[PDB]
RNA sequence: AGACCAGGC
DNA sequence: GGCAGTACTAGTAAAGAAAGTACTTGAC
DNA sequence: GTCAAGTACTTACGCCTGGTCATTACTAGTACTGCC
């Protein structure tokens, strides 16, 4: 869990980590990684993926 | 905070050459280097005393108990 | 401490006993008997918690002493509980004898002849007769008439044998008890509680008792005897039960045995002849402790009482609702059950009330703390407060650096000048200046704070003028008026001087040269210590932000121990290897390149400027009270010295005169060609004390072997070569201070040529990646990256984590050999700036700081980013990173970087290099906190073993752990250069003057050891070509039968052995016969001293290394045998001699048939056929071809259908069975031969649902049996199960051995190493074996077939290849001791608490873990300890037995 | 994929994702992308390291993997890897300045130092989110030099008119 | 401490006259050892040297963002262009004297301004003393504190190191 | 005197 | 003028992702 | 008598400096006030 696994590529920063006892558990976001704090407009998606070819559930 | 009386490394006076460097590229529109040449700060410590100043008395001062705002 | 206040009375032992009722009566203040603690109005209320004679509380005088607050010690109460509870720490001991014992006639249920059998062996475990124990027992339904005879001659053997060894000097009447009779009488007893609780029967009289149950703590039930068996108590002519019936039970039961319980309680003998009784297990009083040991938690207004007092209201709460649960039976069915169920609730209530006391996981109902609980862990009571403690007189402060210190001194700020003191007794020798000082004052340095008065009373200086401290300077030499105390003067508490002594301590203190005696400097300026450069590797310590602690020692006992025996002086060599850990470290190394250079020349003026700047004759750094020079080496034109010269004249002052220069042929780290053609500037040569030739280095001082500082160590002296590591530390400061030293920008630049070579081997690098994927791809070469068979197998490797693992160890192996061909190429050859104007490389060569890997990442390229063993980790998509594409096979994708520091690394080159960054920084956290546990369950074990004045190294208890140290009695730190013969000649003059063998004749015998080891010289070489099983060798070497400490020439035999074979090949006004007979004065004064603590070092020396740190290795090998000592063993090998006779093709086809054939190696696919509706199944396991596996596993065909016969269906058939059970809740014809269709019909008969079987008899391909099964079953997977058998059935296998493995040959000799341990059946392989050269890994399995010693041979090598992996040097004295220490019985015991239960010291046990269980075993034994351990005196506060308190110190007085 | 993670096509438009820019390349425009998103696409991380016809994406700066404290150590790409991580443990650490509030704030323990400087050698981030505003440090005139002997292991040592001028003072 | 990691306590506070000195005239504030250099690997701190000094002469600051520089335009080319067209050296040495002996130094001192940072760990939140003091109240051992006059411990691993050296009153 | 949190080496 | 309702008061009672041995209950 | 998994009690670097928040419900009582 303390590795620097390479998905956090842009999200969490690979070098602000703290020593020692938090060492890889601690971590910073990079400082373009925004976080959604709003559910998005989705209503609209399942409309418009049955006409690009989804056969429907 | 506010600009420092007679710099680090040598001791050259260069708290009396803050206003001036405000002058000499606000009115006279010089780059930084040419105003710093103009003061007589020479040598590389007394250039980044005046160069990297950052006068931080001027965000304290509009903090005032003393008076109504 | 007071000096001026002895003691003549001194603790001798103690002994654990059990506190009865009847004491605690008489030992109490006032029984106190109400639940509230304190009353209105701030008061203490009287018969409660808080009471006044239970001790003075809160400025109010005692009232059964008198006393106040400071005065008062604090006294015993109690109180009366109404009935006898079980006390917690002996409940699985009462319920031992609760159980197994008849209720009837109240005897054990065993026989009262084996009850017998145990009374009298254990009385010869009190004596020390541990063997007359075995032959008591070798005396011998039944009528009971002989088997009072029986009882008679086993109770006579024991009066005779008792009689016998305490006539013949044995056993005193105290009886002998030692640590293996220890063992003897721990497997005794445990034997006999186990034998008493299994009885159907009472065997004394035969009917039955019912069983008893306990189903948690608080409470005992019986349950009712069954409906069957009550027949046999009518031919004799669920239930709570009340803990006064359990008490009226072993009251009788322990009168019945009075005999035989004396001697389980009691490891000696019972000279008080006390009875034991049943009351010892029950508590029908408590001990309240004195008031003063449970004042209350104060915070401003938050005053919170005591949790002693939170449990003992509760127990007072409990005995007032049981007494007015007695009201209504005092004045007596529904008036009389509701009183009596809740009486009975009670019974219980204040049990879990004693219990919680005393036990708070005992408790039920974030529980408040019992007692036991106070005691426990770290943060206990032994481990907090006993063996650890805040000390008094004692500073902690940042550290700063200071050159211009002697290396034996600390430099103290003037606050802790002022601070810490020292009492001074005022003398006729006092009076000049220690009146000075008490007229100073206490701010004035020198100074004092206090003077202590005759009388014991203590005046202090700082609420005073100086008028009226000018008068206390005329009081201190004065006559006492008192008789009384007319032998006393007074003290004066001066501060620190500059002639005191200071131990310092940096944490962790992973060995003892982390904790030294310095001497003092006072500094005028800042409050910081002051710590010089050669101590900073001792300590570890850096000046990034250290802080370390300084005690400073308070009487002349201790102030001569830091400045002789714990001096930091004394600790130039470490015990663990030999090797020094003092020297100069960075910029002195860097500065001795240069001054000893060609290049250096000096003026007349330069010359001598430096002199005076290091010898400075008025502080005692010469030799000579004048300066000597050397003439010049140019005379003309102008005279001008050399960097040799200037240190051959530093050396020349520092040094005694009248004895000879030093003579020393070294090298160092600097190779000849860096210094250009036909250079001899890698040898270094001193010659008569002079300097001719060589750089000076990290080698020569730097803490480093056989240096130049390491010579003046040897030759001259400690107190020489601390003096030299002074001033060369002042000779190159000032050197530096006019001639400096930096690293820029310019040293770190290759030339257009090397830049142009870096680039042109780094080409080569972009079809590595591609090469290396697609030789473990088993493609064969040349096949394009976007090939789709290429990127279908990495998709297959990154699938499975062992196919990975061999896919970044050929890239690994591949793109590291590119790596090692540009620092090959681009450095020394291809940089700009050269040696020793490139500082990079200057200091890197030098040892000062540096690496040459580092100055290949700065200069060169960055290299491999290797993560814990493999490369950078891949995404699920096969992508290593989002940069790149999924499976590419390119180096720079895996994360190998190309980019140097220099000129910057890539940002997917970044991001590799910052996986590989935190994997160093966790490893240097988690991986230093595992090495700190294996050394405290070295340190406490090893606590006691010291060498003795027998010179054989034995426990603080007494037991012998070996008979010489090391086997030659030789000290680490002393045997440097015993077998430097080379520069002991070339020294001898000067070494003779410092051993002085004239002298040192008239206390030795020289004349006797020499004979006799001329006796076994010579019976040596005529014997001992024969191997060692043959040689009955009838001399033992000078060691055994001669002290090598009293007789000269008494040398161990590898030293006579390596003496006669040095002075034996050179011939060279000394002679042969002078040169051995100072080689023999330097062994006998290399002995070990007597009062070493050797366990202590020897377990330093692996702790300490330990933390530098296809089979287990490094800090969890360790674990496995020191700590552990497992049986169940990781990865157990045995290593194999191979013949020379049988070449390599006969090994390996040997090794095929050792290591072992599944069923599942051997088949290709299983497919069943399941038709149902009897459920039918058609198994039909295809294997390969015939051709296939015969020639890969050697299993012929018709071996594989005796395995299907015989070995595989007998698992299937029981694998259907189990399952049934647990879900209650184109090929041939059938007419083929005769044998077939019986072959068929075996199958058949002697299994349970088959019906058809036939193997592929004419080419083992296949094997079909039809299975049926009820119509009634529901349905079975059949595949899982079919699986899961195939995985464990076995074609060919030697037991405990999975396979054998011919690797290449280590160190010449032919190795077969396998991956399991059988010797019994390796012995029948004699003709490829050798049968007597078979070692092994598993230590317990070579103890269990080859024997005691054959098991300490085999944890010496497991124990020293864990270090010498790391190439880690620890000496084999250290790897001795613990071999010996952990096989000291016999056995294979571990340093944990299971392994050292066979221990006489209680204290020991009980400060390292599980203290209220040994504690237990202590009171119940009634165990006397004669407080030997250094555990045990630290309790009690005994000077220890180990080194200076090794003897007495006795006073010659003229007078009779 | 032969053995990888179940296959799917996953939407998620909710609360608490984690979200980066990054620029797409056909019609060159800002994408927001997602760590579920981004594990089997191919973003590269300069537009001059772009493969044909296997990149969809590229980042707007290589920079922005980087936080707050990571993109101010200067030349960060020159050090080794511990010693940029142990710089965003100590350039947290220092005297600095905590704000101008401070006759209004009744914190119980702040550290403040007096003349604080803006570097000669900044970050373009520097400027950006205003970390002039809260000067940490000073510019020094820094020789690397073993002339005094008393800075050898990991120790430094000041002018001593240097902060009888006022360098380095805080309260 | 720098901002590339080079931590540090300050050794003594040592005076104008006894520094080294430039040709220029000036002297410098830190003096930082070479030896802390190559096993740390902190080449940005070399290159903030030269960023730094190259930027001081002309009154400009130079941005430091990472990746701004190729291998083929080292910033080492960069800044000592710029400290050559001052008159100062391609490599950012300067010809320095000694204070103490006032004679010229071998080679060229390796100087600059660099950014440097003041720690918050002070001496005086640290350093204890300890005579006598306040004790605990069962125990009548010293207390847990700094801040309350209290001691310092000598734990199990500084128990047996005093056992180690064989010196027993010192244990006591 | 504990809990949790932030550090130091 | 004194009665009873509330709102308070101070009063005393309840509060889930590691290693090893050792004891022992399970069936047979 | 016994194997046998199952259940139970144990440790898990050193010491060093800071800061914080650390009893709650309720229950019966004396007093305050609205009222007739
Ligand atoms: N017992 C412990 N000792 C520590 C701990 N942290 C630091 N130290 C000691 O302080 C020293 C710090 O060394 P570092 O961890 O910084 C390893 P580093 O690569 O930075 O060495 P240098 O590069 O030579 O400075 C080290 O010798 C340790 O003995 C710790 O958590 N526990
Ligand atoms: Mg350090
Ligand atoms: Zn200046
Ligand atoms: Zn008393
Ligand atoms: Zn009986």
């Amino acid at each position: 869990v303390r590795k620097l696994l390479p998905e956090s590529w842009g999200f969490l920063c690979p070098v602000h980590t703290p020593d020692g006892s938090p060492c890889g558990l601690l971590n910073h976001f990079a400082h373009k990684c925004r976080i959604s704090t709003q559910q998005s407009d989705v209503s609209r998606i399942p409309s418009i993926l049955y006409s690009l070819g989804v056969a429907p559930a | 905070m506010i600009v420092p009386v007679r710099c680090f490394s040598c001791g050259k006076v260069v708290g009396d050459k803050w206003e001036s460097y405000l002058n000499l590229l606000q009115e006279d529109e010089l780059d930084e280097g040419t105003a710093l040449s103009r003061l007589g700060l020479k040598r590389y410590c007394c250039r980044r005393m005046i160069l990297t100043h950052v006068d931080l008395i001027e965000k304290f001062l509009r903090y005032n108990p003393l008076e109504k705002r | 401490m007071d000096i001026s206040k002895p003691v003549g009375s001194e603790i001798t032992s103690v002994d654990f006993g059990i506190l009865t009722a009847k004491e605690i009566r008489n030992l109490s203040a006032k029984q106190i008997t109400n639940p509230t603690v304190l009353d209105n109005l701030g008061h203490p209320v009287s018969g409660g918690l808080y009471d006044l004679a239970l001790g003075a509380f809160l400025r109010n005088l005692c009232s059964t002493c008198g006393l106040d607050e400071k005065f008062c010690p604090g006294h015993q109460g109690h109180i009366e509980l109404p009935v006898p509870c079980y006390n917690p720490l002996f409940f699985n001991q009462l319920y031992i004898y609760l159980r197994a014992s008849c209720l009837f006639c109240h005897h054990f249920r065993l026989k009262s002849v084996e009850v017998h059998r145990y009374a009298c062996k254990l009385r010869l475990l009190q004596y020390g007769l541990i063997d007359e124990s075995y032959k008591l027992d070798e005396i011998t339904d039944i009528s009971s008439t002989l088997l009072n005879e029986l009882k008679s001659k086993r109770s006579e053997y024991v009066d005779m044998a008792i009689a016998k060894a305490l006539s013949d000097g044995r056993t005193t009447e105290r009886g002998s008890f030692t640590a293996t009779v220890n063992d003897e009488r721990k497997k005794l007893v445990h034997e006999f509680h186990k034998k008493l609780l299994s009885r159907g029967k009472c065997d004394n009289c035969g009917m039955f008792s019912p069983k008893f149950r306990k189903d948690g703590f608080t409470k005992i039930f019986e349950t009712a005897l069954n409906e069957k068996q009550i027949t046999n108590n009518r031919v004799k002519g669920s239930t709570y039960i009340l803990s006064t019936e359990v008490k009226n039970i072993l009251d009788t039961v322990f009168r019945k045995e009075q005999c035989v319980l004396q001697y389980v309680f009691h490891s000696r003998p019972n000279l008080s002849r006390k009875l034991v009784k049943a009351d010892s297990f029950f508590m029908d009083v408590l001990v309240v402790p004195p008031t003063r040991f449970r004042l209350p938690s104060k915070l401003g207004e938050e005053v919170h009482e005591n949790s002693q007092n939170q449990l003992l209201s509760k127990v007072l709460t409990t005995s007032l609702l049981i007494r007015d649960l007695n009201d209504d039976l005092s004045k007596l069915l529904e008036d009389r059950r509701v009183i009596f169920s809740r009486l009975m609730n009670a019974f219980v209530t204040i049990q879990n009330d004693v219990n919680a006391f005393i036990d708070s996981t005992k408790a039920q109902g974030v529980p408040i703390p019992g007692v036991k609980q106070a005691l426990e862990k770290k943060e206990g009571l032994f481990r907090k407060h006993m063996m650890g403690k805040r000390v008094n007189y004692a500073a902690r402060s940042v550290i700063s650096p200071d050159p211009n210190i002697e290396t034996n001194e600390i430099g103290v700020p003037p606050v802790f000048a002022v601070k810490l003191t020292y009492p001074e007794p005022v003398t006729a020798y006092n009076i000049a200046e220690l009146r000075q000082a008490v007229i100073n004052g206490p701010d004035k340095w020198p100074g004092a704070t206090q003077i202590q008065n005759e009388d014991g009373s203590l005046v202090s200086l700082i609420g005073m003028s100086v008028e009226q401290r000018k008068a206390l300077a005329n009081q201190l030499l004065t006559p006492s008026s008192n008789v009384s105390t007319h032998t006393l003067n007074k003290k004066v508490y001066r501060h620190i001087k500059n002639r005191d002594v200071v131990l310092m301590n940096r944490q962790p203190t992973l060995h003892k040269a982390s904790m030294m005696g310095h001497k003092v400097r006072v500094l005028p300026n800042e409050k910081t210590l002051r710590l010089h450069y050669a101590n900073t590797g001792a300590y570890n310590a850096d000046f990034d932000g250290d802080e370390m602690n300084m005690h400073f020692p308070q009487n002349e006992n201790a102030r001569a121990e830091a400045l002789n025996l714990a001096n930091t002086d004394s600790q130039y060599l470490t015990p663990t290897s030999g090797s020094p850990v003092r020297g100069l470290i960075q910029d002195h190394i860097s500065a001795g390149v240069w001054l000893t250079s060609k290049d250096s020349f000096f003026t007349r003026e330069q010359y001598q400027q430096y002199i005076y700047g290091c010898i400075r004759p008025e502080d005692g750094h010469t030799t000579r009270s004048k300066i000597v020079t050397l003439p010049p080496t140019i005379f003309k034109p102008y005279p001008l010295w050399t960097g040799k010269q200037i240190i051959t004249t530093v050396l020349l002052n520092v040094t005694p005169p009248d004895m000879p220069g030093i003579n020393l042929i070294s090298k160092n780290k600097i190779k000849n060609e860096y210094w250009g053609k036909g250079s001899l500037e890698n040898e270094v040569l001193f010659k008569d004390g002079a300097l001719l030739c060589g750089i000076l280095d990290k080698s020569q001082y730097g803490a480093s072997k056989y240096g130049i500082v390491h010579s003046l160590h040897e030759v001259y002296g400690p107190e020489v070569a601390a003096k030299v590591l002074s001033v060369l530390g002042r000779l190159f400061t000032n050197y530096i201070t006019a001639t400096a030293f930096t690293c820029g920008m310019d040293d770190l630049r290759l030339t257009a040529e090397g830049n142009k070579w870096r680039t042109d081997i780094l080409k080569t690098s972009v079809d590595t990646g591609r090469e290396a994927a697609a030789e473990v791809t088993n493609l064969d070469k040349d096949t394009p990256a976007d090939d789709p068979e290429l990127l279908k197998r990495l998709q297959e490797i990154l699938r499975d984590n062992n196919k990975s693992g061999i896919l970044d160890a050929v890239t690994s192996s591949k793109v590291n050999a590119i790596t090692s061909q540009v620092v090959s190429k681009c450095v020394p050859d291809g940089t700009m700036k050269k040696f020793p104007c490139n500082s990079m490389q200057a200091m890197a060569l030098s040892g000062a700081k540096g690496s040459n890997v580092n100055v290949s990442q700065i200069m060169c390229l960055l290299g491999q980013q290797a993560l814990e063993g493999r490369r950078v980790p891949v995404m699920v998509s096969g992508k290593t990173l989002p940069s790149f594409k999924p499976y590419e096979t390119d180096a720079m994708a895996g994360g190998y970087v190309k980019g140097r520091f220099y000129s910057g690394i890539k940002p997917q080159e970044y991001y590799f290099h910052c996986m590989a960054g935190r994997e160093g920084l966790i490893d240097t956290a988690v991986k230093t906190s595992r090495s700190g546990y294996l050394q405290r369950c070295l340190t406490k074990q090893l606590e006691g073993v010291h060498v003795s004045y027998d010179n054989s190294i034995r426990d603080a208890d007494g037991t012998l752990v070996q008979f010489m140290y090391g086997g030659d009695a030789i000290d680490i730190t002393k045997e440097s250069h015993m077998t430097q013969f080379e520069f002991c000649l070339d020294n001898y003059y000067a070494l003779l003057k410092k051993y002085n063998p004239s002298a040192l004749i008239e206390h030795l015998d020289v004349e006797s050891a020499l004979k006799y080891s001329k006796k076994t010289l010579k019976y040596r070489k005529k014997h001992s070509k024969e191997p060692h099983y043959k040689q009955s060798v009838k001399y033992d070497p000078v060691l055994a039968k001669y002290n090598p400490a009293k007789y000269l020439g008494s040398v161990s035999e590898n030293f006579q052995d390596k003496l006669e074979s040095f002075l034996d090949k050179n011939s060279k006004g000394v002679n042969e016969k002078k040169f051995r007979a100072l080689m023999q004065l330097k062994y006998m004064r290399s002995l070990i001293n007597p009062g070493e603590a050797v366990g202590i070092i020897a377990s330093q020396s692996v702790g300490e290394p330990s933390t530098q740190m296809n089979v287990t290795l490094g800090i969890p090998r360790l674990r496995e045998i020191v700590m552990t000592a497992s049986a169940a063993i990781k990865t157990p090998q045995m290593t194999l001699p191979i013949w020379n006779d049988v070449s390599d093709e006969q090994a390996d086809t040997f090794c095929k048939s050792i290591s072992k054939v599944l069923l599942s190696e051997v088949i290709d696919k299983v497919i069943v056929t399941e038709t149902t509706g009897a459920r039918s199944y058609v198994i039909h396991m295809r294997f390969f071809d015939n051709n296939e596996y015969s020639e890969e596993y050697d299993v012929s065909k018709e071996e594989l259908q005796n395995v299907i016969s015989n070995q595989f269906i007998h698992l299937l058939e029981a694998a259907i069975v189990k399952e049934i059970k647990k879900q209650k809740r184109v090929e041939a014809n059938n007419n083929m031969n005769k044998v077939q269709r019986d072959r068929q019909s075996a199958i058949i008969s002697h299994h349970r649902f088959i019906t058809k079987y036939n193997f592929d008899d004419e080419s083992g391909k296949w094997c079909e049996f039809k299975l049926e099964l009820a119509a009634d079953t529901e349905k079975l997977l059949m595949v899982n199960i079919v699986e899961e058998i195939c995985r464990k059935s076995i074609i060919r296998q030697i037991p405990h051995i999975d396979r054998c493995v011919h690797p290449e040959p280590e160190n010449g000799k032919r190795v077969l190493v396998t991956e399991g341990v059988n010797f019994q059946a390796m012995w029948d392989q004699e003709a490829f074996i050798d049968v007597d050269g078979i070692t092994s890994n598993d230590v317990a399995a070579v103890l269990k077939t080859y024997g005691v010693e054959a098991a300490r041979n085999t944890i010496v090598n497991e124990i020293n290849n864990v270090f010498s992996r790391y190439a880690i040097s620890v000496s084999f004295r250290h790897l001795d001791l613990i071999a010996d220490m952990m096989t000291r019985q016999g056995t294979y015991l571990a340093f944990n608490r299971q392994g050292m239960e066979t221990s006489t010291s209680s204290f020991m046990k009980m400060s390292y873990e599980t203290t209220c269980q040994f504690l237990t075993k202590a009171v119940l034994d009634n165990e006397r300890e004669q407080l030997d351990s250094p555990s045990a005196r630290i309790v009690v506060g005994k000077l220890n037995n180990v080194g200076t308190g090794s003897f007495d110190v006795l006073a010659k007085v003229p007078n009779a | 994929s032969t053995r990888g993670q179940y296959p799917g096509l996953y939407l998620f438009g909710g609360h608490s994702r984690m979200l980066r820019p990054v620029r797409y390349l056909p019609l060159d425009k800002e994408d927001i992308v997602g760590p579920f998103e981004q594990v089997y696409m191919n973003i590269a991380v300069t537009p001059q390291e772009i493969q044909n016809n296997v990149h969809t994406h590229v980042e707007f700066t290589p920079t922005n993997i980087l936080s707050i404290l990571a993109n101010l150590t200067p030349f960060s790409d020159f050090n080794q890897s511990p010693r940029n991580m142990y710089q965003c443990q100590m350039g947290k650490q220092t005297m600095g300045t905590p704000g101008v509030a401070l006759c209004h704030r009744s914190d119980n323990k702040l550290y403040r130092l007096q003349t604080g400087q803006t570097p000669i050698v900044k970050a373009n981030l520097y400027d950006d989110y205003g970390m002039d505003n809260f000067p940490n440090g000073f510019n020094a005139v820094v020789a690397v030099i073993s002339y005094t002997g008393y800075d050898m292991d990991d120790a430094m040592i000041i002018n001593k008119s240097a902060d009888e001028r006022g360098f380095g003072y805080g309260t | 401490s720098s901002r590339h990691g080079q931590k540090g306590v300050c050794s003594r506070k040592w005076p104008t006259i006894d520094m080294p000195f430039s040709e220029t005239g000036i002297q410098p504030d830190i003096i930082i050892n070479p030896h802390a250099f190559p096993s740390r690997m902190t080449i940005g701190m070399f290159v903030e040297s030269l960023a730094g000094k190259a930027g001081a002469l002309h009154g400009i600051a130079q941005d430091s963002t990472p990746w701004i520089f190729n291998e083929d335009d080292t910033p080492a080319d960069y800044f000592g262009e710029q400290l050559a067209k001052a008159g100062y050296n391609y490599h950012g040495n300067e010809p320095m004297y000694s204070g103490a002996t006032g004679e010229e130094l071998r080679a060229d001192i390796y100087v600059g301004v660099v950014y440097y940072q003041r720690l918050r760990h002070m001496v005086n939140d640290k350093f204890q003393v300890r005579s006598t003091g306040p004790v605990n109240s069962l125990t009548m051992q010293p207390v847990k504190g700094r801040k309350r006059h209290g001691g310092i411990r000598v734990g199990e691993m500084e128990r047996d190191a005093l056992i180690g050296h064989g010196t027993s009153f010192l244990l006591q």
